[PDB]
């Protein structure tokens, strides 16, 4: 059976700057792609 | 131990992020928040055996379409997700979602998700998609639908009271791992 989801985690939370128009909190693999 | 990367998709406003932190803490989000880009990992227990499931949260805005694809390398299964109560939503399965999809990953699972199932008899809801020549999408439509881009798989629920959501993730959980 399937159990009940645990131990939560938010580990990656990205975001985007207007004024320098760039995003940030970048997955790490990502920041030679963008 | 077992990990599955599963990548979340569909148009803005149609419940992805209530969806999958709504199953994963079991909170409805109070506010309205468009997503640039989420990770989110949970553990799930399956046949005594556990499992980490990595849930990768996409924006629907269009002005983010360039940064969605770094998610989709190495994806395990995808949920396209539309709301019963937008047709637009809907017509963007077909118009947009699966082909984006398809064209990354090729060969890997999708999984078609209709959300907002607590509003398809909300009597008002009803009531304003009518005054705009509409109606929210039924079963047999979803399943129509799923069943042209080849899911394996058509499921409704509702973030909100958690009707048919563990279902989505457990049929995904099923849909990598058998
Ligand atoms: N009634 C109801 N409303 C919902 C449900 N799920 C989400 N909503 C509402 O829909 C809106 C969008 O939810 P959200 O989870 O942010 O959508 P999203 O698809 O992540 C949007 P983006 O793609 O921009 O991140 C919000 O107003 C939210 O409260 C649901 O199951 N029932
Ligand atoms: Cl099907
Ligand atoms: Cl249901
Ligand atoms: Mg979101």
């Amino acid at each position: 059976e399937i159990s009940a989801p645990s131990n939560f985690e938010h580990r990656v939370h990205t975001g985007f700057d207007q004024h320098e128009q760039k995003f940030t909190g970048l997955p790490r693999q990502w920041q030679s792609l963008i | 131990m077992q990990a599955i990367k599963c990548v979340v998709v569909g148009d803005g406003a149609v419940g992805k992020t209530c969806l999958l932190i709504s199953y994963t803490t079991n909170a409805f989000p109070g506010e309205y928040i468009p997503t640039v880009f989420d990770n989110y990992s949970a553990n799930v227990m399956v046949d005594g055996k556990p499992v980490n499931l990595g849930l990768w949260d996409t924006a629907g805005q269009e002005d983010y379409d360039r940064l969605r694809p770094l998610s989709y390398p190495q994806t395990d299964v995808f949920l396209i997700c539309f709301s019963l109560v937008s047709p637009a939503s809907f017509e963007n399965v077909r118009a947009k979602w699966y082909p984006e999809v398809r064209h990354h990953c090729p060969h890997t699972p999708i999984l078609l998700v209709g959300t907002k199932l607590d509003l398809r008899d909300d009597k008002d809801t009803i009531e304003r998609l009518r005054d705009k020549k509409l109606a929210p999408i039924t079963y047999p439509q979803g399943l129509a639908m799923a069943r042209e881009i080849g899911s394996v798989k058509y499921l409704e629920c509702s973030a909100l009271t958690q009707r048919g959501l563990k279902t989505v993730f457990d049929e995904a959980i099923r849909a990598v791992l058998g």
